[PDB]
């Protein structure tokens, strides 16, 4: 699940 | 790259800060 | 406005006998949200205050004996007394409590005996 | 106290403060990667005014940070009205973390617990979890310190079965998890063991008083625990009631209302009647 | 240890305003519901409008907006106040509790005696 | 996704700062 944590948690940049 | 990926991301940001909207 | 009409205005059972009642409703008070009937009837015995035995149309109300029985949904609906007794004798009122709060006319209960 | 929106606390302490005057947390909270924080940035740091959180908590990566006892000492009720991945409590790569200690933490409503990947984490097998959550089974807890064996927890505790042995139930060294009788259900109870409301959930200052709840079952309005909002009331965020005019002002900069709900949109074979904010079902296919 | 009770004037002359007092006790105004409903010497129940715990009120369209109901919570009293009785409105005035989301007119007052008359 | 960019994939360490600030 660390896959899924770690998309929603890591924002990339605003552009 | 798993956890190492988090570790990774402090090795870039660092002082800067991560990012959130 | 939500009219509230009850019938009989009035009957007689003897001890023992079971007794329904009945009470309509202009408009459904059959709430969506949850599927419950904003429904209550009351109980007034001669010279006392009210007293709430059954809301949600069937929920009953605690020390209310197992007697009275609550039934219908949406626009019409029916009080039930599974054993009439002695102290059973009073006056039985419908409210709606889905659109502010109207009571019927009531249905008044006697005992027949000789 | 206040009823403050979901919050996504990173990096620096700093933001934490934002949560000082709050009592129920209406969204998610995250605290999450803070690499230069130490125990003694801690030390000093407690929310005791959080009683709810409407969605999930997770904690992720926070350093320094050794227990939960002092930062939510009254944390009571985690409904999971949204979840992260089917979880409503979530402690990942929790560096340092030696106890959840939430000991006032009696109800998940809802979702499922994941705690992975915290060296240093022990008091979990002393846990009964069956008290919190209706089902464990998808629970996911592994890759702690508790999985060695070799954690020396030590708790007068309401010892209870989980597999074929009674074992204690603490949350720390000084904090015992409470039990209630089983006929209290999720409703909580005094010290005495007298069930508070049947409105309530989790704990009462006082039995048999919907006013007097820690938290509730089903719905919150005008300081009352109740079953149901009643018109002209709308259903908000599975927990509080609200007027047309609050949802009305909240579409305005976008929420809807149907099935005496506010809610964030339609769902399918509905549109949005404008003047009115309420869901309409559609005359041939919905707009695309 | 719930509690209510109406204080009437008992008399009310016709043309002339009646003034109630509904004093409640083990329960906060600030979390339930007061209603008032009148009971016509041997008829039926009459309900005439309530005050919400946010101080919102309904009333009864049958009465003409002839009513009032207004409340202190500190005091923990409700007010009924209504405008030009007739003879029609004698009745027995009663102020009930409603647990509103929760349940209906749980918690009667015994009920004020009103007669209309000179 | 950053698992996309750089587990089922390979991070350039530009690619790994954009989530900064
Ligand atoms: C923790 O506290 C709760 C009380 O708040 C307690 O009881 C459980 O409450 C939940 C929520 O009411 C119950 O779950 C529901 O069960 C019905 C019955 O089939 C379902 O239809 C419901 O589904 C709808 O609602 C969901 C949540 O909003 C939606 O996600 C879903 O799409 C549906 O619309 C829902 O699952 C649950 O049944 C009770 N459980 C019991 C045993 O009564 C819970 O027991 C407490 N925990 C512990 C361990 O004590
Ligand atoms: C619809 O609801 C709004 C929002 O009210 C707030 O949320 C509700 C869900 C409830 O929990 C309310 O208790 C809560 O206030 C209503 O607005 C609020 O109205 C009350 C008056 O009825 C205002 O209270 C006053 O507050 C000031 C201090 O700010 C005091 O001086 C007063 O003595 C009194 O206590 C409250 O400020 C006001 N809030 C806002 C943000 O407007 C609103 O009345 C209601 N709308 C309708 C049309 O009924
Ligand atoms: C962290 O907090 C300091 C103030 O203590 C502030 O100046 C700084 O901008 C914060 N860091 C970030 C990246 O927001
Ligand atoms: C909390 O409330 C106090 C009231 O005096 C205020 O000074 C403070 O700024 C508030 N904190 C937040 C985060 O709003
Ligand atoms: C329950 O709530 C009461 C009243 O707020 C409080 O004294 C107590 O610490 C809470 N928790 C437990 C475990 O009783």
């Amino acid at each position: 699940f660390e896959d899924y944590l770690h998309n929603v948690v890591f924002v990339p940049r605003p552009s | 790259c798993g956890s190492h990926l988090v570790e990774a991301l402090y090795l870039v940001c660092g002082e800067r800060g991560f990012f959130y909207t | 406005d939500i009219v509230m009409s009850q019938s009989p205005s009035s009957l007689v059972v003897s001890v023992g006998e079971k007794v329904t009642m009945s009470c309509k409703s202009s408009q459904s008070l059959l709430y969506s949200s949850n599927q419950k009937n904003f429904l209550a009837w009351y109980q007034q015995k001669p010279g006392q205050s009210p007293k709430l035995l059954i809301y949600w149309a069937s929920t009953r109300e605690s020390g209310v004996p197992d007697r009275f029985t609550g039934s219908g949904s949406g626009t019409d609906f029916t009080l039930t007394i599974s054993s009439v007794k002695a102290e059973d004798l009073a006056v039985y009122y419908c409210q709606q409590y889905f659109r502010y709060r109207t009571f019927g006319g009531g249905t008044k209960l006697e005992i027949k005996r000789a | 106290g206040e009823v403050c929106p979901g919050m996504d606390i990173r990096n620096n302490l700093t933001r934490l403060h934002e949560l000082e005057n709050c009592s129920v947390i209406e969204g998610h909270l995250q605290i999450l990667l803070m690499f230069k924080t130490r125990p003694e940035d801690f030390r000093d740091l407690s929310f005791p005014k959080l009683i709810m959180i409407t969605d999930y908590l997770l904690l992720f990566r926070v350093y320094g940070l050794e227990s939960l006892k002092d930062l939510f000492p009254n944390l009571t009720v985690i409904r999971g009205s949204r979840l992260f991945f089917n979880y409503a409590l979530v402690i990942f790569e929790m560096v340092h973390l030696k106890e959840l200690g939430l000991y006032n933490l009696m109800n998940i409503t809802r979702g499922s617990v994941r705690i992975e990947k915290n060296n240093e984490l022990c008091y979990l097998a002393t846990i009964d979890w069956s008290r919190i959550l209706d089902s464990v089974e998808d629970n996911h807890i592994v890759l702690n310190k508790d999985d060695n064996e070799e954690c020396g927890d030590i708790c007068n505790c309401p010892a209870t079965v989980i597999n074929g042995q009674f074992v204690e139930r603490c949350w720390t060294h000084s904090h015992c998890q409470k039990v209630c009788p089983t006929i209290c259900k999720s409703h909580g109870c005094t010290a005495e063991g007298l069930c508070c409301h049947s409105e309530c959930l989790g704990n009462c200052s006082q039995p048999d008083d919907p006013t007097k709840c820690v938290a509730c079952r089903n719905f919150y309005l005008d300081g009352r625990c109740v079953e149901t909002c009643p018109p002209p009331y709308y259903h908000f965020q599975d927990w509080r009631c609200v007027n047309f005019s609050f949802c009305q002002d909240l579409h305005h900069k976008q929420y809807v209302i149907h099935n005496n709900k506010c809610i964030p949109e339609c769902p399918s074979g509905y549109t949005m009647n404008s003047s009115n904010l309420l869901c309409t079902p559609c005359l041939g296919p919905c707009p695309k | 240890q719930v509690q209510l009770k109406e204080s009437g004037p008992g008399l009310v002359a016709p043309s002339q305003s009646l003034s109630i007092t509904c004093t409640v006790s083990g329960f906060p105004l600030t979390a339930y519901g007061v209603n008032w409903v009148r009971q016509p010497p041997g008829k039926g129940l009459e309900w005439l409008g309530m005050i919400w715990g946010d101080g919102n009120t309904d009333y009864n369209s049958a009465l003409k907006s002839r009513l009032s109901i207004s409340k202190d919570n500190s005091k923990s009293q409700v007010f009924l106040k209504m405008n030009s009785l007739q003879t029609d409105d004698t009745a027995r005035y009663y102020c009930a509790r409603d647990p509103y989301g929760s349940k209906p007119m749980d918690y009667w007052g015994q009920g004020t005696s009103v007669t209309v008359s000179s | 996704g950053i698992v996309e960019q750089c587990c089922t994939s390979i991070c350039s360490l530009y690619q790994l700062e954009n989530y900064c600030n």
